[PDB]
């Protein structure tokens, strides 16, 4: 049952879990300019809600 | 207030890079010749780079309603300058190859190393608008250099529109700064609040309009979209300049600003940079995992930097070294990124037409050149934070700057980070190494550059006191 | 031939360490000196995994019992703090005036 | 006085055998062989001089050799030496396994051997540096250091059967490892600084001045947390395990690396030295979970060595259940217990550098590694499986070695703090004796399985037999003769047990 390390999986859990959040995010980075300003204008919503609402 | 004579002698760089410009452009107009323009560019930046001794001679003061110089401005100039001489230094053999005009590249790289000088004297909204936008169109210039080819051309169109956005949102947030303030020196931005109610809602917005211009202008989430795509489009040396330079002089002026406004205090300013700096390096990091490409690797690279910057740059109300690990860390990274951009340049000169692809083939690099990979590697490992490099020396003083303020959050997203990082430091450093299937001075002279990097980077990680003693000498005025 | 000689001649040897021993730890030496001479000599045709298989068994129980024999040891040198025989014959009534217990546990694993 | 060129001796001696490639391919194995010989020398010479037996226990600190510089003054720092009777010990272990391990690959005439070389000296050098250093960011700096030889030479220099992708695989790994987890020590050590600072005023990175240190409880066990993290990366302590088998996977075939920076117990060192002494309080609430740690890593080991069909990842695993007996032995409190580990660290040294030698000797003869391979190998080999024998002998707890007198003295000491962790234990060392009997049995013995286990194979050469006869003449003597061992590390052992329990 041990012969395959279990614990070492557990460990390599995490590399995993950062190989599939990379690529999650790698999908941002389609190229299109149109997406790049509304991801620009995104973030300006997000810090000045997040300011408004921190203030 | 006037200009003094020591006003002039204080003004001593921007003059120098001013008269560099205009003579290179009557050089231009009299006769074609890329090393008689290339050598008056370079001499004008070294004349710049030696008459800042003078400047320190001079001492600090303030030039201009606008201007301000001190040690801080001594240090940013410098790096400045050093990245525009490097930038040149591989711009010429990757220029040799080039079929159309060739002299218009050492002006454009003279006009934004103008604007980083600019931005590094700043202390004014003025002054800080009008060096962003000289860096940028210089870089709107040089990334689309070779239009002909489709990836340059594409960079430049998306380096213009996300610049230009920018920089309506920065000047925005300029004017809205302005009408809550009624003064555009940084100091007096938040003296009219006091009692306890510094946190006014139109400043805040104001400044974070400008956050999103310079957080689109330091890589900073989300705004960061534009890194790769314009960090591979855009010649080697374009590349090597975007990264240095441009992010060394707006992260200088960001620092100068965020010191001397009273509104830097404020904790939500704070806590809404602590969470870019924290998206900035997981995302940065993440997304660097399975690049294929040297120039979108280093990208994802900088934009991680960045988030390390800003993670030094938070504690700077709280700490006393905040602003000496800053200084100590873009020394290094300018290091890093020079060697690394630089044999990235060297392996893409000269220029091989706009139709033929410019892929770079790091696998088993050290079998025809070794020299250049051991710098790449060395480089690799500097960038890496791995020991006896001076990148290591940055990211123990962004440590040790983040223990002392209690930012936990930020610690553990540099050790995440970090360990994303040397996952892909060490795959593309040990990937030079493994097995796959010139004959001017200039390349001497860039290869002589890219090794002396190394060198300082490995001497400066083995034995680090003679930058850290350098750095804060470069003591601004409190 | 020779294998075997001096197999059995480290037999004799850690025999006679476990018999000649005054204290409880060299004489532990002679025990699992005589234990590993054994389990070299039960599987002397090592050609047959069956040989093997019964060196195994033998060197796990007598190792099963050399780890009671190390329980003794820890229990009589924690209580009386030497392994010394006759140590023990000389002032083990004087610490177990009181209680009993850990002898007792110590005299279970000696068997 | 001697320590900076304890320390310099292997890196000028890499650098020459980098630079003397250019006269001879066979040239740089005979430099290194020269300056890991000074260094042996001049580590017997200062064990000679300390007069280690006569010194008595007189407090943290007492070093019998100091050297001082100022490498960092704006932080504090200084390149900072500092040997007693156990970093002695080690600097000992050191040098002889790196002389076994230049003798090791001695039959390498590769084009690029100059940089293997300058490599290997660098990661011993490294290994010293980390024993010698009494500053905090010195010592991690030698802690880091000594990393990116061990990926480079694993990546480029290791096992040619496997792929590439896996031998960068394995040495990535444990890179990331043992980076994060020296990141995460250098994040204890910068905090610990820092409150140092905030209480005193003096910017400072000695181990004599931040022992001193008045913290209160919670930041003192994160503080211990972050150096256990990295010790127990290096240890190696579960689940935090397995670069150590993937990495002896893909390690170099002669072996040589593998004694060089693998088999050296830093780890323990520093715990014994750095995570006692400074955080006591904090290690004795901790004790019981580190206890329990070394108890389930003795029979993770013991069942996932057993359950191995590779050699090399058999003695990696048993590797992993001797450091969890240490890791037992270390959390006690007790003097016999801490020299008893002493003594089991050096003797699992040894035990583990013969093994790995005679691994990497079968694998020149035989050219493979699996188990279902190879059967009666001691019909067709002069004088390998006997010396497996003694060494798989040596490894389950046999007296007569080093190795028994270790983990006996471990578990008295034990016994007279925590009985119950003492008789898992013991049963820990029955699993021990399974496994090594289990590998002996599917190893030399029964009939041959495989093509290649059915012919006469070569003898071993003359230096690999006089090597492995040294390890088992000191394996023997350690085992029978282990005095003068413990009365050279009986000052240092006795300083940092008086004040772990004096200040609890
Ligand atoms: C994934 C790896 C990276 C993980 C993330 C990075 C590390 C996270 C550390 C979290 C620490 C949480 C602390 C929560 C309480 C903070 C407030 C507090 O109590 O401050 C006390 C003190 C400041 O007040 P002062 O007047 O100095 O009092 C002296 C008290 N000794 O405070 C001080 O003087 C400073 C206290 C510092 C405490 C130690 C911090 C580092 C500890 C080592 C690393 C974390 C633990 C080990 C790894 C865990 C698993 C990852
Ligand atoms: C009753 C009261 C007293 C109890 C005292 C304690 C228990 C004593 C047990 C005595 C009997 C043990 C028998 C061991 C037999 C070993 C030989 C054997 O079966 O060998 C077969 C196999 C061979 O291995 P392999 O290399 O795969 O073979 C090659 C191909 N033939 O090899 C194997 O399969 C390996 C077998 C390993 C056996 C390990 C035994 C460990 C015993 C631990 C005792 C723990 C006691 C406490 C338990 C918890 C109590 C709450
Ligand atoms: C006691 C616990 C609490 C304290 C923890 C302190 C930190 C140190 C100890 C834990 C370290 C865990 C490291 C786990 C990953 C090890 C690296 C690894 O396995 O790399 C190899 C792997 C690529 O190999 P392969 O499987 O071939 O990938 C297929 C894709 N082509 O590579 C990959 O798949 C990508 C690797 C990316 C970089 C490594 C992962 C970094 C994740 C964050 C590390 C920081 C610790 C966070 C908490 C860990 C879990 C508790
Ligand atoms: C991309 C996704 C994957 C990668 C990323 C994964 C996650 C990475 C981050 C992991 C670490 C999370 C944070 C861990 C530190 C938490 C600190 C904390 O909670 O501190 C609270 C408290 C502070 O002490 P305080 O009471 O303020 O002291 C002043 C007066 N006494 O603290 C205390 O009082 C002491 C608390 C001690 C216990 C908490 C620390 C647990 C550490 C777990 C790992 C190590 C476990 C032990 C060893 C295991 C085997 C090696
Ligand atoms: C730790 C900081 C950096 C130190 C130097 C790291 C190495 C730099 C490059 C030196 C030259 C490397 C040559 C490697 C040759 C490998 C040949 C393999 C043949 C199979
Ligand atoms: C992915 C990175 C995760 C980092 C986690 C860091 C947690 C720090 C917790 C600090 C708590 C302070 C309480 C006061
Ligand atoms: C760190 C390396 C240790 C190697 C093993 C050493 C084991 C100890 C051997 C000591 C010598 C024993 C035989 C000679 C005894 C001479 C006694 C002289 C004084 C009475």
């Amino acid at each position: 049952l041990l012969k395959r390390d279990p614990l070492n999986s557990m460990m390599n859990i995490p590399a995993v879990l950062s190989r599939f959040a990379g690529k999650g995010l790698l999908l941002s980075e389609n190229g299109y300019l149109r997406w790049y300003v509304a991801s620009m204008s995104i973030g300006a919503v997000v810090v000045l809600a997040l300011l408004m609402v921190l203030r | 207030m006037t200009i003094t004579p020591q006003n002039l002698i204080a003004l001593l760089p921007l003059l120098i890079v001013g008269l560099t410009v205009v003579v290179v452009m009557l050089s231009i107009a009299w006769r074609r010749n890329h090393f008689l323009n290339a050598t008056l560019s370079v001499i004008g930046l070294n004349a710049a780079l030696v008459s800042l001794w003078f400047v320190g001679q001079a001492g600090a003061m303030d030039v201009t309603p606008l201007m301000r110089v001190d040690g801080f401005a001594m240090l940013y100039t410098g790096l400045v300058l050093l990245a525009s001489l490097a930038t040149c230094t591989f711009a010429y053999p990757w220029l040799e190859g080039y079929n159309d005009n060739k002299d218009e590249f050492y002006l454009l790289v003279l006009i934004a190393a103008l604007g980083g000088i600019l931005l590094a004297n700043a202390n004014h909204l003025a002054s800080l608008f009008l060096g962003i936008e000289l860096i940028s169109l210089p870089l709107f210039g040089l990334v689309g250099y070779a239009f002909r080819q489709k990836r340059s051309l594409e960079a430049s169109i998306k380096y213009t529109i996300l610049s230009a956005a920018a920089s309506s949102f920065l000047l925005f947030g300029m004017a809205l700064v302005y009408a809550q303030s009624g003064d555009l020196s940084f100091v007096a931005l938040g003296k009219n609040l006091g009692d306890g109610m510094l946190n006014e809602p139109l400043l805040l917005a104001g400044f974070g309009l400008m956050i999103v211009g310079l957080g689109f202008k330091l890589s900073l989430v989300p705004f960061h979209l534009w890194t790769p795509d314009v960090y591979q489009g855009a010649p080697a040396p374009v590349s090597t300049f975007l990264a240095t330079a441009s992010k060394i002089a707006i992260f200088g002026v960001v620092m100068r600003l965020f010191l001397y406004a009273p509104v830097g205090d404020s904790e939500a300013i704070r806590v809404v940079l602590a969470i870019i700096a924290f998206a900035s390096i997981i995302f940065g990091n993440l997304m660097a995992l399975s690049q294929t490409n040297i120039k979108r690797l280093l990208g994802y690279s900088s934009i991680s930097h960045l988030g390390y910057l800003l993670v030094a740059l938070i504690a700077l109300q709280t700490g006393e070294m905040s602003m000496e690990a800053v200084g100590v860390y873009l020394a290094g990274y300018l290091f890093s990124s020079l060697g690394a951009f630089g044999v990235v340049s060297l392996m893409s000169s000269p220029y091989r037409g706009p139709d033929a692809d410019s892929l770079f083939s790091y696998r088993g690099l050290f079998w025809h050149r070794p020299i250049l990979a051991a710098v790449m590697t060395v480089m690799m490992l500097s960038l890496a934070g791995i020991p006896m490099t001076l990148g290591f020396i940055g990211k123990f003083y962004v440590l040790a700057v983040g223990v002392q303020a209690h930012l936990w959050w930020l610690v553990g997203a540099v050790v995440v980070g970090s360990a994303i990082g040397l996952y892909y430091y060490l795959r593309v450093a040990v990937s030079l190494y493994l097995h796959a299937p010139p004959s001017n001075w200039q390349y001497s002279a860039g290869g002589i550059v890219v090794l002396i990097s190394a060198l300082l980077v490995l001497v400066l990680g083995v034995w680090p006191q003679p930058l850290i003693s350098i750095v804060r000498l470069a003591m601004p005025l409190m | 031939y020779s294998r075997f000689f001096a197999y059995t001649n480290l037999f004799i040897a850690s025999m006679v360490v476990l018999v000649l021993a005054d204290n409880l730890l060299l004489m532990y030496l002679g025990w699992e000196g005589v234990g590993l001479c054994s389990y070299l000599l039960i599987g002397f045709y090592y050609t047959d995994p069956k040989n093997g298989a019964a060196a195994m068994k033998a060197f796990v129980v007598t190792r099963v019992g050399d780890v009671f024999l190390a329980f003794a040891l820890f229990i009589l040198y924690n209580e009386l703090g030497t392994l010394n025989f006759r140590e023990m014959v000389e002032l083990a009534p004087a610490h177990f005036a009181d209680g009993n217990n850990m002898l007792m546990w110590a005299t279970l694993m000696l068997l | 006085m001697l320590l900076p060129w304890l320390i310099l001796i292997p890196f000028i001696g890499g650098f020459l055998c980098w630079q003397t490639e250019r006269f001879g391919v066979k040239v740089p194995r005979w430099i290194a062989l020269i300056t890991m010989g000074l260094t042996l020398a001049l580590s017997l010479q200062l064990w000679l001089q300390g007069g280690y037996s006569l010194t008595q226990s007189a407090g943290i600190p007492q070093w019998q050799s100091e050297f001082d510089m100022p490498w960092i003054p704006r932080f504090g720092i200084s390149i900072h030496l500092a040997i007693d009777g156990l970093s002695l010990l080690m600097v000992v272990l050191t040098g002889l396994l790196g002389v076994l391990a230049v003798l090791c690959s001695w039959k390498e005439i590769e084009k690029y051997q100059g940089f293997f070389h300058l490599n290997l000296m660098w990661i011993l050098g490294g290994v010293i540096g980390v024993f010698l250093a009494i500053d905090m960011f010195l010592f991690f700096f030698f802690w880091e250091m000594m990393l990116v030889p061990m990926y480079f030479l694993i990546a480029l220099w290791g096992h040619k059967a496997s792929d590439g992708k896996t031998r960068i695989t394995a040495a990535t790994k444990f890179f990331i490892y043992t980076q994060a987890s020296g990141l995460v020590m250098l994040i204890a050590i910068l905090a610990l600084v820092f409150v140092h600072y905030n209480a005193t005023g003096v910017w400072t990175f000695n181990y004599e001045e931040l022992l001193n240190t008045p913290m209160s409880s919670g930041v003192e066990y994160l503080l211990m947390l972050g150096f256990f993290i990295a010790f127990a990366v290096k240890m190696p302590v579960v689940p935090l395990h397995g670069w150590l088998p993937d990495a002896h996977s893909q390690a170099p075939t002669a072996g040589s690396v593998d004694l060089a920076g693998i088999l050296l117990k830093t780890a323990a060192y520093g715990l014994l030295r750095f995570s006692l002494p400074l955080f006591p309080n904090a290690s004795a609430e901790f004790a019981p979970i580190a206890m329990w740690l070394g108890v389930i890593g003795i029979f993770y080991g013991a069942w996932m060595a057993f359950a191995q069909t590779d050699i090399k990842r058999l003695i990696a695993y048993t590797s992993v259940s001797h450091m969890g007996f240490v890791l037992i032995a270390i959390y006690t409190g007790s003097q016999l217990a801490y020299q008893g580990a002493v003594i089991q660290m050096i003797a699992h040294g040894l035990s583990a550098a013969g093994l790995f030698i005679l691994c990497g000797q079968l694998y020149e003869r035989i050219h493979t590694r699996d188990m279902r391979m190879m059967g009666g190998l001691w019909s067709k080999m002069k004088w390998l499986p006997a010396l497996s024998l003694f060494f798989a002998v040596a490894t389950l707890g046999m007296p007569g070695t080093g190795n028994f007198v270790g983990e006996f003295m471990i578990l008295f000491g034990s016994f007279q703090v925590v009985p119950v962790i003492t008789v898992i234990s013991t049963f820990g060392l029955v699993f021990a004796s399974v496994y090594s009997l289990a590998m002996l049995h599917r190893a030399y013995f029964g009939k041959a399985k495989s093509q290649i286990a059915s012919q006469e194979l070569p003898g071993m050469s003359l230096r690999e037999l006089f090597m492995i006869l040294l390890l088992v003449v000191l394996l023997v003597l350690l085992g029978f003769y282990p005095q003068p061992i413990l009365d050279t590390s009986h000052s240092a052992i006795g300083n940092i047990q008086q004040w772990f329990v004096n200040s609890v």
